[PDB]
């Protein structure tokens, strides 16, 4: 009935707005839209190497 | 029992009883005024509530000369302020402070006996203008009361600690200088004040030669055992419960044992 | 940033639980040719909030014959497990995410059994065992369904997983009977119709009771999101609403089973069917 | 956790890396892939919230003491619990199978495993142990 | 027509403008009381006509195309404390579907002793009390004999 | 082994039951009654015959005028009073309206106890229509005090039969949409089939009557074997089933609603 | 349908009986065994894939999109008749004199004994009551007092909304009953103009 | 002082809006009056529209509706169930039997009013009261809940 429509619309709107906000927050944390993908040992090794080499590039930049 | 930013001890124990006695004497049809005070009420008491109570008793006997002053001891009951706070002190706290050796004497009484005492006062015309002290048939110390509660509750760890009175007052001092400018908080014990510490340094018993229960024809009930101690037996560990109930179910009839699944 | 992400997740979960319990009342009313809550706020939109605030200022009944710690711990455990399961849905990247949520939902049995042990009621002890037996019996069909689902979940590198982001974005048409069994298993886990015979919270009042119902509705939303991920090609707001409407629709139109009847159903119908489907899907997957 | 050796830091020297790792933000695409750390924080935060839910009606609610308010208002479960234990162990065994790209001898070994399972289950079915009349 | 909707809303609420309507405490209670909200915003603005007004200010509407038993309704003038005890007896039988008579089509005979309808006084201290009550001006002792006074 | 019975107390909140179980199987049931015993048999000795009539509305308060009927007939037989024809027709018509009200409540309360909630809410609006029929002739929705010694209390108001016909024109559709939720449903069958079986010898030995007796294969209706008022003129069928089931009693009660509709149309 | 199956039997004695003997095949209310392939597929599509749950679901979904029977009390009311027995009231003549003449017939007929009457003669010689009480918490709202009254003095009016907060507010004396009659007089007269054709 | 008293008064307003809009009663369907209470909960009158949910246990119950006659055998059970409800709670007495004994007032087996066992907030008259009259009584109970000022009383203690 017409009385049941507002609560059912509000559930959809709540979940849409909450998922949009959570997406923006986690996108700000991770800076890439594939942070939730499955990662094996090779991909974990690649990310850890990338992080440490980025830190090394930052260390070498503050010396010139 | 505690002071608040809206109400002080003099407002409740002094000013209101005086105005009540005056307005009662103005009507002409009031034949009896029963005012309730405490057994430890004294004008030379260090506790403020006992002193304001005795001052208000004087004002009531001044303004209404046939008013009866009633001074019972500690009153036990289901909704009391005596065993309930002591049980909330034995449980629900890391430790329970006891002022000094706990050798101060008290005379607790049952609430139904006080209710009967009011009707017995209303019957007897001689009791107008007098002062009565209501106390039970047993004189006990606070250590004995704590031991009775610990035996009744079936607690096998004495969590009380005996402390000097200055240490107890030092504990209760921060929550007594802030008792005003506050509308009154829930679950604050009336034992967490210096006035209780001053009351614990004195005896609170019936004076010699005073009028008591016997002059009213009342034999007061025992407080330590019987119906008065049944509410604290419900707060023991596990529950009250009956027992195994099998030694006496031997010669009980047929349907009863199956009904109780014995 | 993790604490911020978790709180930003927690807000719509509780808001959605309030709106679910209102929407259940109103949809159940519309099927029965009435209105449901309309007075309490405009269009009745304040009724769950006034229920929560009414229970907030309600007296907490602590029975002085029970163990106070387990009595307090049971609804806290239920609520915490529901919130943690939601975090596992949305703030995880783990390889075995579906196994993680199955492990969490297997822990949810403890609140029922702690409520049964704590409160000193004769039939609370009788009903907690029945409710636990129902949840325990249908967990196995849920696990075998997860086995059938995981046979086809592979990521880009070729590794098989239960990661939710690697699930396909199309409905799984090949597993329609397994989807129906999954939905009836969800109905059995949440103790809804037709398995609502067992209650265990007969001694709880005020916000402990409120914690029990928030946990129940949040677990229903967790299982709805899980079913939409596994079978409906993704997690979405519309799918959550549609599956909730379906559950309320089933509650409107059906009577409930006896205890031995749903026990025979779960141990002679659903478990052999899920195991046979697992064997058939393993034969297909070679 | 922070790395404690030069080999664990990909042989990057300096003090900027040590402080940068110790004060890093959590990142699934940095050093914390597959980490399960948000599960602990969620437990702590939800326990805090439910404790606040428990404590609050002890302050803002009325209360009255009564002795009546503080009062009370089979072997099939053994079957269910023990059978669930054994079947849960069997499903845990079957899970490494489904997470592999199995060859045919793996398939036939798994089917021998399942056959032993369902043979014991069918024996208990045929003896009338899944009929919950008692 | 939305102009018809707003004209119906203003004639039903008794306000002068939409700005006066939305900034009123009546709209504030209609945000928290949904029964009044439905009655003013949906029912009174729908299909139907105004029948009449009683002396307490309540308005009476009817719609013959509605279902049976939902043809007639009232808009109370007291928005904050609305009560059915303020309906006069010449509107009571019309609104309760007892007869089809109201003052707009029927001239009732008015007795000279008739007391007008007003809101109930229960819950207050000006309610009805028997003559032996404490709240009376002079309580009665109901003795059926006279005592001797010397 | 030597298994003692486990006993259970079933509800103070007005039936009290003391069960015994041998596991999940009941061995004994003992109802404890008297929580609604108000002593109406003693109070009727202190009333005149007209004064004591509204006591009977409050015996089976789901079916009021039928309780009035037997007291009125017992008085009329000793008084040697004849009832006129129109009063007999009115009594038969309102007795059948009463039976429809009772069967609506009984079936839907049973199905709500089993777990189906919607048929209750569907049938109570029809119950509201029949309560309006009670109120239009007696001024009371339930305790009518309508049947009197020698006839009925007041005449039928002009316009009642028109509306009773308008309700009876759609009642079969309401009973049809009621059966779509319950009759061919497996959960309802699995709850009701072969539960609590009553054979004919046990039915007569235990003093049974009504739709219990017809579901065990016994053709016994007092409106056809020992008729009263104008029930001998009425043309209707007696529904018969033969298992003694809960399911068979449910089907017999639905058919009895159909037959009551037939008698209502004839009146 | 009302047909039975071996297996859908709710009990145990009949479940044991149907799986060890073929006595159920003699009973005409049972569904027969399928005889060919298409009948087996029909039976399996009945048992598996439900389709009996779905008919009830289609009916309740049709009811979801249908009309509602709720009235919005107290802005909307129910339907009653002029014979309705509500709050008791005492009536006057159009001049303003009481109709009641203290005959004590309504007090005699009252099965609840909810009426207490005392009377004497008024100073002009008239026969009038000095006490007329109705205990509304003893009243059963039968209307017998309305039937027994020969001058139409006591009535049950059309008011049903008279719930109070204290029980002392429901012990009506004579003055309040006259006040009720003075309130409800025009409606009572309109009702009695129709109901006098029947009574 | 003025601001904090204004805030305290608004806390009472919100709390009373919550408590009146969320009454969960407990059913004592003793007799005749229970059928009219069932009719009040049905689709025509729809007690659920006003936020009323009937609850099986006394621990979740906010009110008690005594709908039917009370006997001497039933009075301690009613008292025991009343004592198990938590605060704040209300009692609605429905119909003549619960109000004052009614038609069984002079019987050897009946309690003359449930006032004699439990205290009562709202009395609904009738035998039976209509479902609409019970709605009137429940709206009056809501009006009684609205006039309460709990935090204003606490603030001035
Ligand atoms: C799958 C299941 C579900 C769980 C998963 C859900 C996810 C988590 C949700 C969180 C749970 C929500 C609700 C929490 C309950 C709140 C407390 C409560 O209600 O009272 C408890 C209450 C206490 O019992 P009681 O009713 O008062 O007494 C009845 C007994 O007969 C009385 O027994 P007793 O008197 O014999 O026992 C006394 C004991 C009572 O124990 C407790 O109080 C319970 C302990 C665990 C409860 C934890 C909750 C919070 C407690 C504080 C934690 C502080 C730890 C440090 C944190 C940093 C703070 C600085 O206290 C002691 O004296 C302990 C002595 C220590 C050991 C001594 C032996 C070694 C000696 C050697 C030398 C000593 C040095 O009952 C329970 O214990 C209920 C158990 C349920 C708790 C949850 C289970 C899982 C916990 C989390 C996972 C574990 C991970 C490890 C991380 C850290 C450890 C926790
Ligand atoms: C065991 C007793 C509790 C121990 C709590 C604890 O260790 O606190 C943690 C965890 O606790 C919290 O931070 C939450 C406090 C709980 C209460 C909050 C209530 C809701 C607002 C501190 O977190 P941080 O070091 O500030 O966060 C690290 C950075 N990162 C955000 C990426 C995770
Ligand atoms: C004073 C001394 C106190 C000593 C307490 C010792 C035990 C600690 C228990 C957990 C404390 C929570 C907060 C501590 C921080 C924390 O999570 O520490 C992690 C250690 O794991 C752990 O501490 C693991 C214990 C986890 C137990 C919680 C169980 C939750 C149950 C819920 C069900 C879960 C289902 C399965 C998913 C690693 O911290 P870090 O160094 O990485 O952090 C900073 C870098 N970001
Ligand atoms: C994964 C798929 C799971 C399938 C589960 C199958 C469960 C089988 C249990 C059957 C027990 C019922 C039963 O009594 O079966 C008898 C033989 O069945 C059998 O011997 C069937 C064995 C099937 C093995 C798989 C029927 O014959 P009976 O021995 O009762 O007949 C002569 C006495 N009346
Ligand atoms: C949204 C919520 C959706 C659910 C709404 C309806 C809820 C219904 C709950 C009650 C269901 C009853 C039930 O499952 O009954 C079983 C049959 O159905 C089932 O077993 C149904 C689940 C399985 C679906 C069909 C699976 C096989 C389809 C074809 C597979 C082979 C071809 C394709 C590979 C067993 O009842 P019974 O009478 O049969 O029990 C045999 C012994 N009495
Ligand atoms: C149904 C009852 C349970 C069936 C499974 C129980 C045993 C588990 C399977 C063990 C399989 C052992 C090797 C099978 C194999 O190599 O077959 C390929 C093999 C390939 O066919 P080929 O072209 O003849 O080599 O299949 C067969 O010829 C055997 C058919 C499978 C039968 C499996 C059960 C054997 C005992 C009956
Ligand atoms: C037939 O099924 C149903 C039941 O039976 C199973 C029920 O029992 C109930 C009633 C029980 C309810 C609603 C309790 C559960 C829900 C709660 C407590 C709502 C949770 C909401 C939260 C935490 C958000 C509200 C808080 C806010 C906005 C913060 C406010 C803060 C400030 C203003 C500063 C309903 C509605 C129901 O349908
Ligand atoms: S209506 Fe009935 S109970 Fe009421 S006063 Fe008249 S006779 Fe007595
Ligand atoms: S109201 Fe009528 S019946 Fe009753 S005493 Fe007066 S005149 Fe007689
Ligand atoms: S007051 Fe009347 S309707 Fe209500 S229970 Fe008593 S006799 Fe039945």
């Amino acid at each position: 009935g017409w009385n049941a429509l507002p609560s059912l619309v509000i559930i959809t709107g709540i979940w849409t707005a909450g998922l949009f906000a959570l997406d923006k927050v986690q996108m700000f944390r991770e800076n890439k839209p594939a942070w939730a993908n499955n990662k094996d040992g090779w991909q974990k090794a690649l990310y850890r190497r990338d992080w440490y080499l980025q830190r090394e590039e930052e260390t070498l930049a503050m010396a010139k | 029992r505690l002071q608040t930013k809206n109400w002080s001890f003099e407002d409740v124990h002094v000013d209101f009883p005086k105005r009540l006695a005056k307005l009662a004497a103005e009507t002409g049809q009031v034949q009896r005024l029963i005012h309730f005070s405490d057994m430890g009420a004294d004008e030379n008491h260090k506790s403020l509530r006992m002193r304001t109570k005795a001052v208000g008793d004087k004002e009531v006997l001044d303004a209404f000369p046939d008013a009866t002053i009633v001074r019972p001891g500690d009153i036990v009951g289901i909704e009391d302020h005596f065993y309930n706070y002591l049980i909330y002190q034995l449980t629900l706290t890391v430790f329970a402070p006891v002022v000094e050796s706990g050798s101060n004497k008290i005379q607790p009484t049952y609430v139904l006996d006080v209710a009967d005492a009011v009707a017995a006062l209303l019957r007897k015309p001689d009791t107008a203008g007098k002062t009565l002290y209501l106390g039970g048939p047993e004189v006990l110390t606070m250590r004995e009361v704590y031991d009775l509660l610990l035996k009744t509750l079936r607690i096998y760890r004495d969590d009380t600690v005996h402390l000097p009175a200055w240490a107890v007052k030092a504990m209760y001092k921060p929550f007594d200088s802030v008792r005003r400018m506050l509308p009154g908080l829930p679950m604050t014990s009336p034992l967490a004040t210096e006035d209780y510490v001053e009351e614990m340094l004195r005896d609170k018993v019936v004076p010699a030669g005073a009028l008591g229960y016997a002059d009213l024809g009342i034999v007061p009930q025992k407080v330590t055992d019987g119906l008065a101690i049944e509410p604290v037996r419900h707060a023991r560990v596990g529950g009250y419960r009956w027992g195994d109930m099998s030694a006496v179910a031997k010669d009980i009839p047929e349907s009863v044992r199956k009904y109780y699944n014995i | 940033m993790i604490v911020a992400s978790i709180l930003i997740l927690i807000v719509p979960v509780l808001l959605s639980v309030a709106m679910f319990t209102l929407a259940e009342r109103t949809v159940m009313a519309s099927m029965q040719r009435r209105f449901g809550p309309q007075v309490s706020g405009i269009s009745g939109l304040l009724q769950p909030f006034w229920d929560g605030l009414k229970l907030g200022v309600k007296e907490p009944v602590l029975p002085d014959s029970s163990s106070a710690g387990a009595f307090a711990a049971s609804p806290m455990i239920s609520f915490v497990l529901s919130q943690v399961a939601w975090v596992g849905i949305c703030i995880s990247d783990a390889s075995f995410q579906g196994l993680v949520i199955m492990a969490i939902s297997s822990l949810a049995v403890y609140g029922v059994m702690l409520a049964g042990w704590a409160s000193n009621s004769k039939y609370a002890f009788l009903g907690c065992l029945r409710s636990v037996a129902l949840m325990v019996s249908y967990e196995l069909s849920l696990g075998a369904a997860l086995l059938s689902i995981g046979l086809f979940v592979t990521d880009g590198t070729g590794m098989k997983c239960l990661n939710f982001a690697e699930m396909p974005t199309t409905p799984q048409y090949a597993m329609l009977p397994l989807c129906l069994i999954f939905l009836v298993c969800i109905l059995a886990e949440t103790k809804r119709d037709p398995f609502d015979l067992p209650g265990y919270n007969v001694e709880y009042s005020s916000l402990g009771f409120a914690l029990f119902f928030i946990a129940e509705y949040a677990n229903m939303a967790v299982m709805s999101a899980i079913a939409s991920i596994y079978f409906l090609g993704g997690f979405s707001a519309l799918k959550i609403t549609a599956l909730f409407f379906a559950f309320v629709w089933t509650r409107g139109t059906l009577p409930r089973y006896r205890y031995d009847q749903f026990m025979r159903l779960g141990w002679k119908a659903f478990l052999p069917l899920t195991l046979a489907f697992f064997a058939l899907h393993a034969s297909v997957a070679i | 956790y922070n790395a404690w050796s030069p080999a664990q830091r990909y042989f990057v020297e300096g003090d900027h890396v040590v402080t940068a790792e110790a004060s890093r933000t959590f990142q699934f695409t940095g050093l914390d892939s597959g980490s399960f750390y948000p599960y602990v924080i969620a437990t702590v935060i939800a326990t805090a919230i439910s404790t606040v839910f428990i404590v609050a009606p002890l302050v803002i609610a009325p209360s009255r003491v009564d002795l009546d308010k503080s009062s009370a208002y089979s072997v099939s479960f053994y079957l269910v619990s023990i059978m669930y234990l054994l079947f849960d162990i069997e499903i845990a065994y079957l899970f490494p199978y489904a997470m592999t790209h199995a060859s045919l001898p793996m398939y036939w070994t798994m089917n021998l495993f399942l056959a032993i399972l369902v043979a014991g289950f069918a024996y208990e079915w045929g003896m009338g142990a899944l009929e919950w009349r008692e | 027509s939305l102009s018809g909707y707003f004209s119906r809303l203003l004639e039903a609420s008794g306000k002068k403008s939409v700005g006066s309507f939305f900034a009123s405490w009546e709209f504030g209670k209609m945000l928290v009381d949904g029964n009044l909200a439905h009655n003013v915003l949906v029912r009174a603005t729908g299909a139907g006509r105004l029948v009449g007004t009683d002396y307490n200010g309540n308005r009476y509407y009817e719609n013959e195309e509605a279902a049976y038993g939902r043809r007639r309704w009232i808009v109370y003038k007291d928005k904050f404390d609305y009560n059915p005890t303020t309906i006069p007896p010449e509107w009571h039988g019309w609104l309760n579907y007892i007869n089809d008579y109201n003052p707009t089509n029927t001239q009732f005979k008015q007795p000279t002793y008739q007391i007008e309808a007003s809101m109930t006084k229960t819950g207050t201290q000006t309610c009805y009390n028997p003559k032996g009550s404490w709240f009376s001006a002079k309580p009665r002792n109901w003795r059926k004999y006279e005592s001797w006074t010397p | 082994a030597k298994v003692n019975n486990f006993t259970l107390n079933f509800g103070p909140q007005v039936l009290r039951l003391v069960l015994e179980m041998q596991g999940e199987i009941i061995m004994r049931a003992d109802p404890h009654i008297g929580l609604l015993h108000r002593g109406t048999e003693k109070l009727l000795e202190y009333k005149t015959y007209l004064q004591g009539l509204p006591y009977f509305d409050r015996l089976d308060y789901v079916s009021m005028m039928c309780m009035e009927h037997s007291y009125v007939l017992a008085i009329e037989q000793l008084l040697n009073v004849s009832v006129p024809l129109r009063g007999q027709y009115i009594r038969v018509l309102f007795s059948e309206i009463t039976r429809v009200l009772n069967h609506l409540l009984a079936i839907t309360c049973h199905s709500m106890d089993v777990g189906a909630l919607t048929p209750f809410l569907w049938a109570f609006e029809e119950r509201e229509k029949l309560f309006e029929f009670y109120e239009r002739v007696s001024g009371a929705r339930m305790h009518a005090a309508y049947f009197r010694v020698g006839g009925v209390s007041q005449d039928l108001p002009i316009g009642l039969l028109r509306d009773v016909y308008d309700w009876a024109r759609q009642f079969a559709s309401r009973l049809d949409e009621m059966e779509e939720l319950l009759t061919g449903n497996r959960i309802w069958k699995e709850r009701t089939v072969d539960v609590g079986t009553i054979t004919a010898q046990m039915a007569w030995d235990w003093g049974c009557s009504g739709p219990i007796l017809r579901a065990s294969g016994i053709d016994w209706d007092l409106r056809k074997t020992q008729p009263y008022d104008a029930y001998g003129k009425m043309q209707f069928n007696v529904p018969i089933a033969g298992h003694g089931d809960c399911y068979d009693r449910y089907l017999v009660r639905l058919q009895e609603m159909r037959e009551s509709l037939r008698i209502i149309y004839q009146c | 349908g009302t047909e039975r199956r071996p297996g859908e039997s709710g009990a145990w004695k009949q479940i044991e009986r149907q799986r060890y003997a073929s006595d159920w095949e003699n009973d005409p209310t049972f569904k027969r065994t399928p005889k060919n392939l298409a009948e087996v597929l029909d039976d399996s599509a009945s048992m598996l894939l439900l389709t009996d749950v779905w008919r009830g679901m289609a009916y309740t979904l049709g009811a979801f999109f249908d009309k509602k029977v709720t009235i919005m009390y107290p802005f909307e009311k129910g339907q009653l008749s002029p014979r309705f027995r509500g709050e008791h009231a005492l009536r006057r003549y159009p001049t303003g004199e009481e109709r009641c003449i203290a005959c004590k017939l309504c007090e005699a007929i009252c099965p609840a004994q909810a009426i207490t009457i005392e009377a004497e003669e008024r100073e002009d010689g008239s026969r009038r009551t000095t006490r007329y009480d109705i205990d509304m918490t003893k009243c059963i709202y039968c209307g017998f007092c309305q039937e027994a009254c020969p001058v139409d003095a006591i009535v049950e009016g059309p008011n049903f909304e008279f719930s109070t907060e204290t029980r002392e507010e429901l012990l009506y004396d004579k003055q309040k009953l006259l006040e009720n009659g003075d309130k409800w007089e025009t409606e009572i007269a309109t009702n009695l103009r129709t109901e006098s054709l029947y009574r | 002082a003025k601001g904090l008293e204004f805030v305290v008064s608004k806390v009472d307003n919100v709390v009373n809006w919550a408590r009146a809009g969320s009454i969960w009663p407990m059913t004592f369907g003793l007799a005749c009056c229970a059928v009219e209470m069932m009719h009040a909960g049905a689709s025509r009158y729809d007690l659920d529209r006003y936020g009323i949910i009937f609850r099986p246990s006394p621990r979740q119950s906010d009110a008690m509706i005594v709908a039917g006659t009370l006997t001497n055998k039933m009075a301690p059970a009613l008292r025991k169930v009343y004592d198990q409800m938590p605060e704040p709670k209300w009692v609605v007495s429905m119909g003549s039997c619960a109000n004052g004994g009614g038609y069984y007032h002079y019987s050897y087996a009946v309690v003359r009013g449930c006032d004699r066992v439990v205290p009562v907030d709202v009395y609904v008259p009738g035998c039976p009261p209509t479902a609409e009259g019970l709605l009137y009584g429940l709206l009056q109970l809501q009006k009684k809940i609205y006039r309460s000022k709990t935090t204003q009383i606490w603030y001035k203690k």
